[PDB]
RNA sequence: CCGAGCGCGGGAACAACCGAGACCGCCAGCUAAGGCCCCCAAGUCUGGGCUAAGUGGUAAAGGAUGUGGCGCCGCGAAGACAGCCAGGAGGUUGGCUUAGAAGCAGCCAUCCUUUAAAGAGUGCGUAAUAGCUCACUGGUCGAGUGGCGCCGCGCCGAAAAUGA
RNA sequence: GGGGAGGUUUGGCACCUCGAUGUCGGCUCGUCGCAUCCUGGGGCUGAAGAAGGUCCCAAGGGUUGGGCUGUUCGCCCAUUAA
RNA sequence: CGGAAGGGAUAACCGCUGAAAGCAUCUAAGCGGGAAGCCCGCCCCAAGAUGAGGCCUCCCACGGCGUCAAGCCGGUAAGGAC
């Protein structure tokens, strides 16, 4: 689900980081990839 | 790296294998080594070739014949190859082996007048339905009021002909040594005596 | 720390050891020197980035100390089938599912080294090196995806369903 | 030389003995058609008694130009008229018998089925 | 206010956004708007914090272990947090429905027990069990730690047609 | 249900233009913007490989003829990397 | 006959060592890779690039006033224009 202005966590796999630039979403499961866009 | 000079003799089909090709033999000629290089001394990587003699009375002057080693001044001027260097000898035809590409930079026809059907290619108009005012002509040119410019560098009617280009990869076929014919593939432009040299080609990597 | 021989510099901590010598660039804005048996590390004042480069700089130099204290532990395996991998003349030759042989040739700063050419190791100093040029070697070739084919440092495979799943 | 409209004629036994190219089934764009290319062309005569009808939309092999192709081995070759077979929806010509002679053209397109048939090559 | 002041100084350039009724001269100093890095006149002034994007060059609903400062609550040198060994139980597979529904699809739903400690069970997992689990708890261990409410600045949310 | 963005469409304003601004669509000549059709790429998969669904970056180039369409929305065949 | 090929940095993105916080983390210090895209490489123009730059060589005082200041004045050189 890249690329959006509201970016949230559903699991502990999920959580928030920055580099290069804007907010980054991740999980373990990569499939909660997201973006602040 | 490498080069030679030459001019424009030919063009036939022969039958290489059992094929039609196009040949152009290239007379290189006598191409002495003259005046050498280098970037220090003088700027870039160079030396200079003199394409062929037959200039005693109508030429007079500092006559490269001061260089060092005379050799006289040729019909028509010795040129500064851009990359080449070679040991002090005379270049023309057997430094370029049979089965070789190599660029070619052509002096060419000039024309003058030249219109944009074949200068780019446009639609020209009706020979018969709208107006046979226009005939043959580009048509329109730029926006309305904004823009509102013709665009700098824009494609119009003028001038097209004699200009200097270098053309990319073509098969060295073979060679003539006792006369000095350089064989190779088929176009080279200029008149059937023009001006056309080889360059070493920028092949695959 | 016996076998050492250390080196304060600038912004780079000079370091030999029994196996190589190096250094690791960290930073002359906090003081450290050669002594007794180790090496006082302090940062002057509680700031953030400070003791970001506080832990920074107590592991980089460790680290750099970790490639002396032979370190060569630059450890790669291929789980899959005909995925061999041969010691040929030095470096790397191996066949990953491609057609075309996959060959790789050492930098200074390791030593090579193939086993049985089904898992393979190198022998190196430099803990930059060590995971830069390996997860390019996890970058000959991706790992798993549905079942299980390809280079694992050690990594594991988990699952995505083949037999469905894409309908 | 053919285009979408160039009455073009056939030399088969199959039915149809004129249709109309429509396209050339190549870089799409091309249009210009000699020993070679593939027209889609529509249908437009056939015989009365038989199968394969007037005005069905069908592929088509090509052969005889009528301004001679450039040929490799120096020389140059063309025929009488601008004309061919048709190829069906799976590959292949539904036809079965050649009337007079074809061009090793076709033999450089790999198609040797009907080069077999063929009784005269140039 | 302009019109009747597109007279003057600012606003880069813009009658009415601000300063000021011009009678004329002045190589006289004051001075309003705004200004001192410059063209342009004026402090690279003096000083203590704040920001890390060029915010300032100009956007939001909403979103964030970006940073400083105030403040609330507990775990904790009886030893916290965090990483480790260890149980992580039994009636219970709770009831029920349901092809089966075992803490775990679900709805109704609160008992206690071997205790240091286990929740009618947190997510995962199976066809439903089995199973990884974590809460619980003891240690190992060594000095802090995690959450909430608050005030500033930055961050994203942010894609157009000539060349900026 | 919220809010925003962009000024291709149809409207609101009537403010330059009624002391002549001459029009759709078609030909012609282009140039641009990327919220991107195709080719590049990458992560995701309710992605076996073959193919597809989604978002983001990415213009250097490319984008057919035709019959009834006069024609505003055509339609279809034939293609095509589109 | 050619686009490419290759390099350098980089995006969306894939990773290393790495703490702040004994766990994590591609990022906070640094490193790797990464597009037909950016620049060069590649072909054209090109010294009014008023910067007229660089190079081979040719010729050569006063030959006559301006007593200083800058020039002027004709036959010439090397050459050139018709």
């Amino acid at each position: 689900m890249k690329v959006r202005a509201s970016v949230k966590r559903i699991c502990d796999k999920c959580k928030v980081i920055r580099r290069h630039g804007r907010v980054y979403v991740i999980c373990e499961n990569p499939k909660h990839k997201q973006r602040q866009g | 790296m490498k080069g030679i000079l030459g001019v424009k003799v030919g063009m036939t089909r022969i039958f290489r294998d059992d094929r039609a090709v196009p040949v152009t033999v290239i007379l290189a000629g006598p191409c002495p080594v003259v005046q050498r290089r280098t970037p220090e001394k003088d700027g870039y990587t160079a030396v200079q070739l003199g394409f062929l003699p037959q200039n005693p009375k109508r030429v007079n002057r500092p006559l490269k014949g001061h260089f060092a080693k005379a050799g006289v001044e040729p019909v028509r001027i010795l040129r500064e190859i851009r990359d080449f260097n070679p040991e002090g000898d005379t270049v023309t035809v057997e430094i370029f082996k049979p089965g070789e590409r190599v660029d070619v930079t052509g002096t060419s026809k000039g024309r003058g007048f030249a219109g944009v059907m074949k200068r780019w290619n446009f639609a020209g108009g009706p020979d018969s339905h709208g107006a046979h005012k226009i005939h043959r002509h580009p048509g329109s040119i730029g926006n309305r009021k904004t823009p509102g410019r013709v665009y700098k560098g824009k494609k119009m009617a003028g001038h097209y002909g004699a200009e200097r280009v270098t053309v990319m990869n073509l098969e060295v076929v073979d060679v003539i040594p006792e006369e000095n014919l350089l064989l190779v593939k088929g176009a080279v432009p200029g008149p059937n005596g023009g001006l056309v040299i080889v360059r070493e080609t920028k092949k695959a990597a | 720390p016996k076998g050492v021989s250390v080196e304060v510099a600038p912004g780079r901590v000079k370091v030999k050891g029994p196996k190589g010598e190096l250094e690791v660039p960290v930073s002359p804005e906090m003081r450290v020197v050669v002594e007794e048996g180790v090496v006082r590390v302090e940062r002057p004042s509680d700031e953030r980035r400070h003791k970001s480069l506080h832990g920074l700089t107590r592991t980089l130099i460790a680290n750099a100390v970790k490639g002396v204290s032979e370190g060569y532990s630059k450890e790669l395996l291929i789980k899959g089938i005909g995925y061999r991998a041969r010691l040929v003349g030095r470096a790397l030759e191996l066949t990953v599912g491609f057609s075309h042989p996959v060959v790789v040739e050492p930098p200074e700063g390791i030593t090579f080294e193939v086993p049985e050419p089904t898992r393979v190791r190198v022998s190196g100093i430099d803990k930059q090196k060590v995971g830069q040029v390996a997860a390019n070697i996890r970058a000959i070739r991706k790992p798993s995806a549905y079942h299980e084919k390809g280079i694992y440092y050690a990594g594991e495979p988990v699952r995505l369903k083949p037999g469905k799943a894409g309908a | 030389m053919i285009q979408p409209q160039t009455y073009l004629e056939v030399a088969d036994n199959t039915g149809a003995r004129k249709i109309m190219c429509i396209r050339v089934l190549k870089g799409s764009n091309a249009k210009y058609a000699t020993v070679g290319d593939v027209i889609v062309a529509s249908v437009k005569e056939a015989i009365p008694r038989g199968a394969v009808k007037e005005g069905d939309v069908v592929k088509a092999v090509v052969v005889r130009t009528k301004k001679e192709i450039k040929r490799p081995d120096g020389s140059a070759i063309r025929f009488d008229d601008n004309a061919a077979v048709i190829i069906n929806n799976q590959l292949e010509p539904r036809g079965t018998r050649v009337f007079g002679p074809v061009a090793r053209e076709l033999r450089e397109k790999g198609f040797m089925k009907i080069v077999s048939l063929a009784p005269e090559v140039l």
